[PDB]
RNA sequence: UUUGCUCCACACAAUAUAGAUGGAUACGAAUAAGGCGUCCUUGUGGCGUCGCUGAACCAUAGCAGGCUAGCAACGGUGCACUUGGCGGAAAGGCCUUGGGUGCUUGCUGGCGAAUUGCAAUGUCAUUUUGCGUGGGGAUAAAUCAUUUGUAUACGACUUAGA
RNA sequence: GCAGUCAAGCGUUCAUAGCGACAUUGCUUUUUGAUUCUUCGAUGUCGGCUCUUCCUAUCAUACCGAAGCAGAAUUCGGUAA
RNA sequence: AGAACUGGCGAUGCGGGAUGAACCGAACGUAGAGUUAAGGUGCCGGAAUACACGCUCAUCAGACACCACAAAAGGUGUUAGUUCAUCUAGACAGCCGGACGGUGGCCAUGGAAGUCGGAAUCCGCUAAGGAGUGUGUAACAACUCACCGGCCGAAUGAACUA
RNA sequence: GGCCAGCAUCAGUUUUGGUGGCAGGAUAAAUCCAUAGGAAUGUAGCUUGCCUCGGUAAGUAUUAUAGCCUGUG
């Protein structure tokens, strides 16, 4: 119900993430995905990376710039998944990808946003414990993205950035629950809480 | 020196257990596990909040923390005096999650003019909390 | 085939002037309605007896509910099936309140690790395995310890909503 | 067949504390600490006694229930490396060309050298890993002893100082030449 | 440059909208574990509590929100400012200081609303551009033609020329 | 054309190092047939030259496993185009 | 390639089988509403990331008839069964002890003693030992196993089925 | 007069809810109550051995300081 959704793709079966993400963006909804390195494919690391050489294999005879293109980054796997399961040949489907943006980590306009997640597309809610699963920054890396490195260093910077700013809202937090514990043996308090609130 | 390990306290899916049915003609309702069937499926007895001895999908049931002495098989009139010796209810409604259920319940069945009044007196309450929050 | 009912089912083999009243052959059948419970009793009456539905009579069908429906009993099933290559017959033990119950239980068994369909089986005999010690299936026998207790790892909540603001954990 | 239950145990000696969080395992004992990451198992950690832990899986295949037993020797192994320790006894093994093991330092990283085998002028060097001690032992005829409190380690640093040392393009039934684990027990006698 | 160009402010015009109609409301990690509070011997520590969904939290009353009179309290919030710091992954945002001024529904009053007629999105957002009025700011190049041959089918390239 | 399964035998002994009868299961479409579906208001009919790419049932090179592998040489096999 | 009965395509659109003359469903004037068929309901894509019991992890997984392929033979992979066995009067596995005498049993052989080969398939001591399960010897001698024991203490083994 | 609509009461078709009264079955089977008989995944009691509070492990004990099963009504 938010004018942008930001979904925090860690652990987030990356398929089943592009099916909720499709149905979210042909039906108007801006969904922006971050950490596209922390995705998860179900399957072996080894399993997945088979899959990707035989991708690779495939591209046009004759002349390759011509064939299907094989990125390499986690987001733009990710935005291949959701571009196959979009109808995007047609102009609502066009539509519906520019409603989208993917990124690895977390950048500047988002990491001061909510981030949220599909409990249905959760890998650890969807697998049975103990089967083995892929993620995508080390799928990625092995195929031949570049930028795991630098992802995980503007990654922890922003994980300490964070963890700051976090520990400055949760003493404000403690605060103001400690305010609220007060009057609330007050009448105003008593009416609410008859009333529920 | 001493050796530490995390507990870890699950819920057991036991005899005595209480456990809330959330679908079904129950839905809501309390229940114990009076003996279980598979790893799967228990036979349950909610005779005090009218839920009828049945077999039982875990998958439909919630377990909760509350569990009473109860002997694996005993019947309905059993399962009741048990039931009203261990005051079930009254721990369960002693509970936050209860709390929760019967807060959202109300909440639900506010009208209109109760929702107006819930806004003027959370504004009241509101601003004496921000002048002790200024103050502190 | 369905949700399943167990029926008595009475059959006569129709008298003639001859031979009046005959021998009133009676079977105990597993389905879902009694048009498939009197189906099923001529094709094992076919299978037993010199006898077809057309020289034949149903005497009788009667529901038989569970006596005891609220009490957790060990079944021995007997059945015969057919396989891809040949028939079997094969003993199993499931744990349930009923011998409806304790049937669908067996079906879905059978499809699910011999992939035998409902035409390909033959329930023998259901009989309940009164006195423990003579459960001989381990899947069975670990349900039968004293004060079984076990916990339900890695609970996995539905979510009713798309978006959860949460991390949701998967305790129990 | 799903059993519902399944436990092993894992007697802690006296000077032995074991700190188990959620599945990070730190056995302290007198010859040092050990740590091992298990969160890809799936058990169940708990203290009985202070002497006692036990593991368990709940609702468990046949697969996991052997790496039940997995994870209780992995464990009893760490306890058993801070207690007694582990030594991995190896031999030089040769026909005619003297096998010539040596420890040296390269950026101080102490790798062992094995020069001479079958005659070669290729220099084998097997880095020697953390926590691993290396002894040319005395009053035997051409042995090396690895010591150390991971039984892992230990086990490891000797199979790739066999490995270096395989033969090629001969008929290793005939060219024996190597250097092979004679005995793996513990640093401390009889204990 | 037949008063050009650009930035800001306002006014007036067109121009459309992949589609506002209270708020995208920021730890990280794990899930066979965690969040929070508290305490100490500061830890893979003790204790207590929570989850069983956001069904939340914040907001939310007033001619689409008017004009006025007080009470209580020095709070909340808007604005133009202002102090200082932080933010480079796409920072273009976050935090904060001080004062001014407006509102405050925290509480109690007085006046207004009608006739859009029994409903009609009943017009309140943002997106570019044009033009006018005020104020600030700046005062070039490129191409052709000529030339070069490190280039060259032609284009192109690479050189030179007040 | 290529590859399996069984294993009577060969292999001094020893069925399976390497082979392997009598049988039997297949695969391939670089053989030749079978057919006649397309083309007879026309798809230029052999081979070579040239050039690119693909396959692997791998001749060589890389790393290996097995041998009736002492070495040398060789043989069988694996990943591998 | 040729017959039989029927239904079809030709001559036929429509829904489904992605796609397709023949298959499934259904046959068609122009429209509205409802319900369905076959087929489907993660997204493309309308419709349950429905419910429920199980099974499967594949370094070539599998994923709906016509239909767009796969076999014999195998696998302590995993699952469920059948039958026969051993077992608290101690099952199997594990470590250690014994593993004799008659006897180099008889014969073929240059030599063959349990063990390249044929027949005889015996007992005394016996908890127990085969005229022999293997390694080894030119033949010996010597280790080794069937067999029985010492220790631990509860389930275990074999052949099969799919 | 024409165009576009709103409501009410109806009619035809249909879709989706709330609720009442009957019938049948083993005149449901159950639950419940009463009663008789039992064993156990054996409750109280009792016996033996232990010891860090006080329980435990093995026996006996069929309702007792838990219950359960089957039959009958
Ligand atoms: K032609
Ligand atoms: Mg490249
Ligand atoms: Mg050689
Ligand atoms: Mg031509
Ligand atoms: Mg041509
Ligand atoms: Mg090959
Ligand atoms: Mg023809
Ligand atoms: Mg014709
Ligand atoms: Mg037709
Ligand atoms: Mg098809
Ligand atoms: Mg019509
Ligand atoms: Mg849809
Ligand atoms: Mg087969
Ligand atoms: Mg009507």
């Amino acid at each position: 119900v938010e004018p942008v959704v930001v979904i925090d793709g860690k652990g987030h079966l990356v398929g089943r993430l592009a099916s909720v993400v499709a149905k979210q963006l042909l039906n108007g909804q801006k969904i922006v995905v971050v950490r596209a390195e922390e995705l998860n494919i179900s399957g072996e690391f080894f399993r997945n990376k088979l899959k990707y050489h035989d991708f690779l294999r495939k591209a046009t005879a004759f002349n390759k710039t011509r064939g299907p293109f094989h990125f390499r980054a986690p987001s733009r796997i990710f935005y291949k998944a959701l571009r196959g399961m979009v109808s995007h040949k047609t102009a609502r489907g066009k539509a519906a990808l520019e409603r989208l943006k993917v990124f690895e980590g977390i950048p500047p306009p988002y990491d001061k946003k909510k981030r949220v997640v599909v409990p249905q597309a959760l890998r650890v809610l969807r697998l049975k414990p103990g089967r083995k699963y892929t993620t995508l920054g080390k799928l990625s890396t092995s195929v031949g993205w570049k930028y795991e490195d630098v992802v995980a260093k503007l990654e922890a910077k922003r994980k300490v950035s964070s963890a700051e700013y976090y520990a400055k809202k949760r003493a404000f937090t403690k605060k103001v629950a400690s305010a609220n514990a007060t009057a609330a043996e007050s009448d105003v308090a008593k009416q609410l809480a008859a009333l529920g609130y | 020196t001493d050796s530490i390990v995390k507990a870890s306290n699950w819920r057991l899916v036991e005899v005595g257990r209480v456990v809330l049915i959330k679908k079904g003609q129950s839905a809501g309702k309390l229940a114990a596990i009076v003996e279980i069937i598979d790893q799967k499926k228990v036979l349950i007895d909610g005779p005090k909040a009218g839920v009828p001895r049945q077999a039982i999908n875990l998958g439909q049931v919630v377990l909760t923390p509350l569990t009473f002495a109860l002997p694996r098989g005993a019947r309905t009139a059993t399962v009741s005096k048990k039931w009203a010796a261990a005051a079930v209810c009254e721990k369960w409604a002693a509970s936050s999650w209860a709390k929760k259920i019967a807060q959202r319940e109300r909440r639900a069945a506010l009208t209109d003019f109760e929702r107006f009044q819930v806004m003027v007196l959370r504004k009241q309450k509101r601003y004496t909390v921000k002048k002790a929050l200024a103050k502190a | 085939m369905a949700h399943f009912k167990e029926y008595q089912v009475i059959g006569r083999r129709l008298p003639t002037e001859s031979v009046p009243e005959p021998k009133l052959f009676r079977m105990r059948i597993f389905a879902s309605n009694e048009v498939i419970a009197k189906s099923r009793y001529w094709y094992f009456l076919q299978k037993l007896h010199k006898v077809k539905k057309a020289s034949g009579e149903i005497v009788s069908i009667n529901q038989i509910n569970e006596a005891h429906p609220t009490k957790v009993k060990n079944f021995g099933v007997w059945v015969r099936y057919d396989s891809r290559s040949g028939t079997h017959n094969m003993y199993k033990e499931i744990r349930d309140v009923s011998r409806v119950a304790a049937v669908e239980t067996l079906y879905q068994d059978m499809a699910a690790r011999h992939r035998a369909r409902f035409r390909s089986i033959h329930i023998l005999k259901v009989a309940e395995i009164e006195k423990t010690a003579d459960v001989k299936r381990q899947y069975v026998k670990q349900f039968l310890t004293k004060d079984l207790k076990f916990p339900l790892p890695h609970r996995v909540q539905k979510s009713t909503k798309t978006f959860s603001y949460k991390r949701p954990s998967t305790f129990y | 067949m799903k059993y519902i239950q399944t436990e092993q145990q894992i007697e802690v000696p006296e000077g032995v504390t074991v700190s188990i969080k959620s599945r990070i395992v730190k056995v302290v004992g007198p010859r040092g600490t050990l740590t091992k990451n298990l969160k890809h198992i799936d058990v169940t950690f708990t203290k009985v006694n202070n002497q006692l832990i036990k593991v368990a899986v709940h609702n468990g295949g046949r697969k996991h229930v052997a790496a039940l037993r997995t994870v209780k020797s992995l464990v009893d192994n760490m306890i058993t490396g801070v207690t007694k320790g582990y030594k991995y006894k190896m031999r030089y093994v040769y026909a005619h060309f003297p096998i010539n093991v040596n420890i040296v330092e390269k950026d101080g990283a102490k790798f062992i050298e094995v020069r001479n085998f079958l005659g070669d002028k290729k220099i084998r060097n097997v880095p020697v890993r953390d926590g691993v001690t290396i002894e040319f032992s005395t009053n035997v005829k051409d042995e090396i002893v690895l010591s150390g409190n991971s039984v892992e380690d230990v086990s490891q640093n000797a199979a790739d100082l066999q490995q270096i040392c395989r033969v090629r393009n001969k008929d290793i039934r005939k060219f024996l030449d190597g250097i092979y684990v004679s005995h793996k027990g513990f640093i401390t006698e009889d204990l």
